[PDB]
RNA sequence: CGGAAGGGCACCACCAGGAGUGGAGCCUGCGGCGCGCUACACUGACGGAGCCAGCGAGACCUUGGCCGAGAGGUCUUGGGAAACUCCGUCGUGCUGGGGAUAGAGCAUUGUAAUUAUUGCUCUUCAACGAGGAAUUCCUAGUAAGCGCAAGUCAUCAGCUUGCGUUGAUUACGUCCCUGCCCUUUGUACACACCGC
């Protein structure tokens, strides 16, 4: 993560493209601390954040 | 409750749904609406004559609807309320306009010039504030404070004078030939003013 | 008053300007379709 | 009686104080004035290239006094406008830090102004002084 | 220019890849 | 507020009301201090011109510019003509004023003049009846054609 | 790898004509449920 | 908080509503 | 291709909303008499368009 | 309900509803007996009239309208406190 | 509308007029988007 | 060319009138007696003044 | 609304007609509430241009 | 079809 | 102490403090004379009240407004309301309730907006 | 009139929670009630007496889309307003509509043209429920279709079954206005399918056999996802319900 | 099954006007359809000057100090928006409106592929000359203009939703058209009105 707001978070270097992430949209993400998740959508101007 | 004064009986019992009691009333010139205003509700409840159902629930105010009244020419209402406003609807041919007007406090008496023209409205600072209706505007008012012999209580701790007792007017009605107003309320004085010149002609105790 | 002649159907403008909007054209096209297969 | 900008409008002060400090003259005015930019956000420098350096001290004179302590990056903060970036919709953008502090080093080297503890920049006596008396002179301007 | 045309190609060849999977 | 009841127009100051007609187009909407700039001056550059009165110069035009009588399009069933019918006062005000300012803004839109200037020669050719202004003439036009075919 | 919602179902001629085929079942019956007037 | 302050009501009365740097420390 | 104007401009309908103010509009007919243009243009007004 | 009824109407429901009670729990006055003192004084109105007597059992509309009488001492030093007195209603 | 449908049914093999009138007053039916979930099936099928 | 004034008395309603066009009927402010019906096309309201070109003519209906 | 709308010379032939049906009596019987409601209607409205004209037969017709 | 009162004054 | 009264005007989200106390005969804005309001085109927009009752009365009376909130044009309106607000409580309190009424109808015939707010309070049809 | 609100509002969270509680007792009793052998509170006050006005509203400087999805959804409901909404505060604008009498209200989200948020708020202080609605299509997107028939409707509720399902068919119930008639002609389906509640209208004719339908109105997927008890202002009220998503069950239960 | 008569309602109708899309650029959702944002300037642009808000409170912001045209970097402290307005320059020319794109230069970000992104500066000045057929939307703090803040379990990050600021013109009537809906046992209770 490296921009986040309340219950929102941008998340970079995990994929390498946006066709990638659209790919996997839809995803139980979970964090070390153990909180569950989901990734929304691709985002746009990075290449794969 | 409608009754008539030839054969002396009710036509009707006009009421709501939930028993509401009701504070004031007014009844348009052709005989064909009537229109109540009660304390629980703050909505001006109207009837029909010859039906007998109850039209509709003018709504719009907030806090008690003190008073209603109908100009008998362009056939209006004027409605005043608590809300320290004066409310003024035409309810008539398409359109249900309505026009709200603010004085500077608690109204609680109205009453209309007989041509149909004007508001004469008393306040709780004892203001008879005197509008325009198509114009909604304020022609002028007339100070009622001082003129008014209110009485003391011998239950009471204060004076009879610095005390807000009776210090305004809870009735007020014009003159026909729309000149003069008679006032009176609470206190112990009757108050005779004329509109076109702001002041009093008399004071009967 | 002078005639004038009008154009009807720069180089390295034009196929700069075809590559990206082919480009734009396929890569919407994919993110479109991966999207309804992943769904 | 005792008057001030307070009591003065703004603009018919701005300009009698700048062209009261063009006649003074020492002002020591940098040596790039007439390049400078005065804004990222702007897109062409002053058009009177001859006095609106002395037009923005004066200005700044008015804002500390008006004001009682000032930074440099209030000033910038205080100048910096908004700009138009075209299709994009526009974003708000700083003033020129550099003009301004050779506008606030100008007015301390003068002695207007004395420095100001808590960190920051106030306006001296004779500096105020000075301020009331052409204060008053352009309000009997009128003759 | 011309890294852009390859990569380009590529992910056609992506895009066939993913349908003669699908 | 003159817009709750049916004539508080009619209540309205007629200059207001010319200047709020004034602020309207796109790029106009919602500057009343920039259209009470523009009237200021037009005044101005009337009485420097006719030195009579600005705003007797106003009245004038906008009493001699509202039109008279004019067509209603009657369909009768799909053979579509014009019938000549009388027009009420203030449907004229409203009419005057709404070509005395489009009159205006047409003729400073591509010009060296500026809305001000043009404005005020609008209006003095008005109170002329000069028939060298867009309202004269078009006021002309309405007519005409009722007259043709009342 | 999971999900972790619902996806929103499309919409397709199976699932409408079921839908169509239970509101006709429904209005033939004449059983569907309203806002009737409270009486007395 | 944001409960209270929205039902203040706003006509509350209660009583008490009729009420170098060490140098300047030593001074004051 | 000099690039100072549209030359061929598809305008909002109707020809009298783009038309001049004043004018004279006739339909050729071939079974309306005979006029002679010369003379009829001679014969119209000074500020028209036909 | 009609248990209601013959269970909880008490001395205690009907004190509560007393005036100077109403008073403390919409916190007009600290105390009761501040509260019965201001009855006195006379500063309270019900609607468009003001009370002298505690014994008054407050209807619920009512209740729910009661405020201070206008030009009183305690009007005038709450709105100074809260520094929004207006002397245009000679608050 | 309504008025529509009326006139149709009353002006109208009975079930396959049914059907088509079925078919064409329903007005909103992807008929590209039935092929594609087909498609869409027979390759998780074929998976 | 002369033109006369005329005060509006009643506007008439129920008559189908085509929309925008309301009936009326005016006395001459000069002579209080002789009446006419005429339209007109703006907002009008009873005891208002209106322009008349034509005196002889009275408005029929407009469907 | 249509005795409103319709004017004065129509009236004014209005009036001819009641003549009539008073030399044919027995109309009048048969409709005396009717004739009687527009008659007086009708006058009620036209008062004031109807006695500003003067005509002599029309003060018969009246009589 | 014309309006009462307008079939008045046509008969 | 010194004869004091306090006001508040309130256009749209414009609030305006106004001081009233008996004085030389001074209106001071933001610690600025009136004379030097903003928007420099409703300077008779707040010159109003002045001009409509007479000036002798602000001969005897100093006036000190303070504003905050709102743009240019609602800023101008609060501080309208505030001063006639203002001097009418004055006149009430330290004067004769005869000139109140003077003051009072004058300010009411000329723009009622003057003396009571005007709540644009919405219509749903 | 603010104290007014203050204590209506506490009494109709005493009201709610006494409900509550009578509702746990009455599913105890339910088992005693098979050995020997209904409205809410709102809606009981004014049922079949009052009927319903609504105020539609855009969300606030509405796309043309939105606009005529907000007329698609006014042509929908009987006794509906619309409103456009520009520079109303919240605050004011259910004041406004406390004030001017309005049973209650829906204002509409969407993203773009495409709308995907839809709130029902019931003034006198009663529920609001937010849906996401996702799968739109308008008329305006189709064609000209004629004009809606603007009869009141005739109502299909299907496989609502918990009591949340009781909850949101009483809210749209009583959206909807009472009392049609025998041969009301046009019909709302409110259908349900593992949460996804979908609408349409249909006109239809008895025929000489059964019964054809013509589809029509708007067509859209609408799912719950909030059900607060306050009204919109005060986004502080307690939340009724609310949907769970980051739950390990989250893509199996239903009704939750 | 059909017809007639009567009455109501509507920016899906009349009537008066306003504002769009559709032309161009840009963005992007449905697959050609559709929604946003920037232009076409003089009610402007440009330069000096003036300053007036509100929502928002889970290695971070920063007041102040130092250099740098700018961008930016350096040292110290703690846990006040735009449109707007005042003067000044420009003038009707795709010109100073429009900044696409291209070239060069200057710094920041990660990192090591001389990898990419961001910001500033110079120079380059394209289409666009007010947008056809049509078509939708709209009645008061409403249309429209302008900025700011937050991302609070759905939906949104070249975007959703709030808040502040400036604020109009034209209807506020009518069933004539287009529709749609109601009624044709007064049912109820005087008076009047009506009468298959």
């Amino acid at each position: 993560p490296y921009k986040i707001f309340k219950n929102t978070a941008f998340i970079k270097d995990m994929f390498s493209s946006a066709m990638e992430v659209a790919r996997f949209e839809g995803a139980q993400i979970k964090t070390v601390s153990g909180i569950r998740g989901e990734i929304k959508r691709a985002l746009s101007k990075p290449e794969g954040h | 409750r409608a009754w008539d004064l030839i054969r002396y009986r009710n036509f009707r019992t006009f009421t709501g749904t939930e028993r509401i009691q009701f504070n004031c009333l007014a009844v348009d010139p052709s005989g064909e609406v009537v229109c109540a205003g009660s304390l629980d509700n703050f909505d001006i409840h109207v009837w029909s004559v010859q039906t007998g159902q109850l039209l509709d629930a003018l709504s719009g105010h907030e806090g008690p609807v003190s008073c209603l009244s109908f100009s008998q020419e362009n056939s209006v209402l004027a409605s005043a309320s608590w809300d320290k406003t004066i409310r003024i609807w035409s309810i008539f041919g398409r359109s249900q306009q309505v026009e709200p007007i603010e004085v500077y406090s608690d109204v609680l008496a109205l009453s209309m010039r007989p041509d149909g023209k004007e508001v004469a409205v008393s306040t709780l600072k004892g203001q008879i504030s005197i509008f325009n209706i198509e114009d909604a505007k304020q022609v002028g008012n007339i100070d009622c404070r001082k003129d008014i012999i209110s009485g003391r209580f011998n239950q009471d701790r204060f004076t009879a004078k610095n005390s807000e007792r009776s210090k305004f007017f809870t009735t007020i009605h014009y003159s026909f030939d729309g000149m003069a107003i008679v006032a009176g309320g609470n206190n112990n004085s009757i108050c005779l003013y004329d509109v076109p010149n702001e002041v009093l002609l008399k004071r009967f105790i | 008053i002078p005639t004038h002649a009008p154009k009807y159907e720069d180089r390295t403008r034009s196929e700069i300007n075809k590559m990206k909007a082919q480009l734009k054209k396929e890569r919407k096209f994919t993110m479109k379709e991966i999207r309804k297969d992943a769904k | 009686p005792g008057v001030s900008v307070r009591d003065v409008a703004a603009q018919d002060f701005i300009n009698a104080y700048a062209s009261f400090l063009q006649r003074q003259g020492k002002l020591e005015v940098p040596g790039y004035v007439d390049i400078v930019k005065t804004s990222s956000g702007n897109e062409m420098p002053p058009q009177d290239a001859e006095g609106w350096f002395y037009k923005r001290a004066a200005s700044v004179a008015r804002h500390i006094y008006m004001r009682k302590q000032v930074g440099v990056g209030k000033l910038n903060k205080l100048y910096g406008g908004a700009k138009s970036r075209g299709v994009r919709p526009y974003k708000h953008i700083d003033a020129s830090g550099s003009i301004n502090r050779k506008v606030l080093q100008a007015l301390e080297k003068i002695g207007i102004v004395e420095i100001s503890p808590k960190g920051g920049r106030r306006i001296s006596e004779n500096g105020q002084r000075d301020l009331d008396r052409i204060a008053a002179q352009t309000l009997e301007e009128d003759e | 220019h011309t890294l852009a045309n390859n990569v380009e190609s590529k992910l056609r060849d992506d895009l066939e890849r993913l349908k003669k999977i699908r | 507020r003159y817009a709750n009841k049916r004539f508080r127009k009619a209540q309205c100051p007629i200059i207001e009301r010319l200047t709020n007609s004034l602020m309207m187009n796109g790029r106009n909407n919602g500057k009343k201090l920039k259209a009470v700039r523009i009237i200021k001056h037009t005044l101005d550059i009337i009485n420097v011109l006719t030195d009579q009165n600005p705003i007797q110069v106003v009245v004038d035009a906008i009493t001699n510019t509202g039109p008279r009588e004019d067509t209603t399009r009657v369909g009768g069933g799909g053979a579509a003509r014009r019938q000549a019918v009388d027009v009420s006062p203030l449907r004229r005000v409203n009419q005057a004023i709404a070509l005395l300012t489009i009159g205006a803004r047409e003729a400073a839109f591509r010009n060296i003049k500026t809305i001000a200037e043009t404005l005020a020669e609008e209006l003095i050719n008005a109170a002329k009846g000069s028939s060298t202004s867009y309202a004269i003439k078009k006021k002309d036009e309405l007519e005409r054609v009722a007259k043709s075919n009342r | 790898f999971d999900r972790t919602a619902k996806p929103v179902p499309v919409i397709t001629s199976e699932v409408t004509e079921s839908l169509e085929d239970m509101i006709r079942r429904r209005i033939q019956d004449s059983n569907f449920d309203d806002l009737q007037r409270r009486t007395l | 908080l944001r409960e209270k302050a929205k039902e203040r009501n706003p006509d509350e009365y209660y009583h008490a509503m009729h009420s170098s740097m060490d140098q300047v420390k030593l001074l004051k | 291709v000099n690039s100072e104007e549209k030359l061929l401009k598809v305008i909002k309908n109707p020809i009298t909303d783009h038309l001049p103010t004043k004018c004279r509009k006739v339909t050729l007919s071939f079974d309306a008499p005979v006029i002679r243009v010369q003379d009829y243009i001679e014969k119209l007004d000074d500020d028209e368009s036909i | 309900k009609i248990s209601d009824l013959e269970n909880k109407v008490t001395v205690s429901a009907i004190c509560r509803r007393r005036l100077p009670v109403i008073m403390h729990r919409l916190k007009m006055a600290e105390t009761i007996q501040d509260a019965v003192k201001f009855i006195e004084q006379g500063h309270v109105r019900v609607g468009p009239n003001l009370i002298n007597d505690p014994a008054y059992l407050v209807t619920r509309n009512m209740e729910d309208y009661v405020t201070w009488v206008d030009n009183s001492k305690i009007k005038k030093t709450l709105l100074r406190y809260r520094n929004q007195i207006d002397d245009f209603d000679f608050s | 509308q309504l008025k529509n449908l009326k006139a149709a049914l009353k002006a109208r093999e009975k079930k396959k007029a049914i059907a088509e009138i079925r078919e064409e007053f329903n007005p909103f039916e992807g008929i590209s988007k039935q092929i594609g979930e087909e498609q869409r099936k027979r390759a998780f099928e074929a998976r | 060319t002369p033109v006369t004034l005329a005060k509006v008395i009643k506007v008439l309603g129920r008559t189908g009138s085509r929309g925008g066009v309301t009936q009326v009927r005016v006395e001459f402010l000069e002579d209080t007696s002789r009446t006419i019906v005429r339209n007109v096309k703006g907002p009008v309201r009873e005891n208002d003044i209106l322009v008349l070109m034509e005196s002889e003519r009275e408005a029929r209906r407009l469907r | 609304d249509a005795l409103m709308v319709m004017p004065f010379s129509y009236v004014l032939k209005f009036l001819k007609f009641i003549d009539t049906v008073m030399q044919n009596k027995t109309l009048l019987h048969s409709h005396l509430p009717l004739i009687c409601k527009n008659l007086f209607f009708i006058i009620k409205f036209n008062h004031k241009e109807l006695v500003s004209q003067k005509n002599e037969e029309l003060k018969l017709q009246i009589n | 079809s014309l309006k009462a009162g307008e079939r008045l004054m046509e008969a | 102490a010194v004869p004091s009264v306090q006001t508040f005007g309130k256009k749209k989200s414009a609030t305006a403090v106004a001081h009233v106390k008996a004085g030389k005969g001074l209106i001071k804005v933001n610690g600025s004379p009136i004379t030097l309001v903003e928007p420099e085109i409703l300077r008779f927009k707040v010159y109003e009240p002045l001009l409509l009752v007479g000036l002798d009365k602000f001969s005897n009376i100093d006036i000190r407004v303070r504003v905050t909130g709102g743009g240019h044009v609602s800023q101008v309106y609060a501080i309208r309301q505030a001063i006639a607000k203002g001097l009418v409580a004055y006149h009430q309190k330290y004067v004769d309730e005869q000139s109140k009424n003077e003051l009072k109808k004058a300010f009411t015939s000329y723009d009622r907006t003057l003396l009571i707010a005007d709540s644009r309070r919405p219509e749903p049809k | 009139m603010l104290r007014r609100q203050a204590r209506e509002r506490r009494e109709y969270l005493y009201r709610k929670a006494q409900e509550l509680q009578d509702s746990q007792l009455q599913q105890k009793r339910q088992i005693i009630k098979q050995a020997l052998a209904q409205v809410d509170d709102e809606y009981a006050a004014t049922s079949g007496i009052m009927d319903p006005r609504i105020i539609v509203t855009t969300s606030r400087d509405p796309s043309t889309r939105l606009s005529q999805f907000a007329k698609e959804i006014k042509l929908l409901f009987p006794n509906a307003v619309r409103l456009n909404r520009g520079n109303y505060v919240m605050p004011n604008l259910v004041d406004a509509c406390k004030k001017s009498g309005t049973t209650d209200l829906v204002v509409l989200h969407e993203h773009r043209g495409v709308p995907t948020s839809l709130t029902i708020s019931h003034f006198p202080h009663g529920p609001t429920a937010q849906f996401s609605l996702h799968n739109v299509v308008m008329r305006h997107d189709i064609i000209n279709a004629g004009n809606q028939s603007e009869v009141n409707p005739h109502l299909i509720f299907d496989n609502f079954t918990t009591a949340l399902g009781k909850r949101v068919v009483c809210i749209l119930k009583h959206l909807f206005n009472a009392g049609p008639k025998k041969d009301s002609e046009r019909v709302i389906t409110f259908a349900n399918r593992g949460d996804f509640i979908s609408v349409r209208q249909h006109v239809y004719v008895r025929t000489r056999e059964g019964v054809e339908i013509a589809e029509v109105g708007p067509r859209f997927e609408m799912r719950l996802f909030e059900l607060r008890l306050g009204t919109l202002e005060n986004k502080d009220a307690d939340v009724e319900w609310q949907l769970r998503r980051f739950i390990r069950t989250a893509n199996k239960k239903d009704y939750l």
